């Protein structure tokens, strides 16, 4: 279990299992030391709506 | 493609002070880049090590 990684029960639509959820970073921090842009979450997975 | 066209950008000037510390212009010169079209997007950081 590295950090930012941590695993989770999951009722899949047969039978029970066992995910290990990723998050990582995906690009760079510094678009400019001082940047107050907002680190905005892009979600992987096939997403659906809920 | 823009995420990987930037950590492309961001790699260039890190391996180039990694290697050729005198050259400067990455750093501090803009460049125009074109990827010809076609390729699926899901492929499409194939060509990112190019």
């Amino acid at each position: 279990t590295p950090p930012g990684v941590v695993m989770g029960l999951a009722w899949t639509a047969m039978g029970g299992s066992t995910l290990f959820v990723e998050t990582s970073l995906r690009r760079p921090q510094d678009k400019d030391a001082k940047g107050d842009k907002d680190g905005s979450l892009e979600v992987t997975g096939q997403l659906g709506e809920v | 493609m823009k995420e990987s066209a930037r950590i492309a950008y961001t790699f260039a000037r890190a391996f180039l002070m990694q290697h050729a510390p005198a050259n400067d212009y990455l750093v501090t010169s803009h460049i125009h880049l074109h990827v010809p079209e076609g390729a699926t997007p899901k492929d499409g950081p194939s060509a990112g090590c190019t």
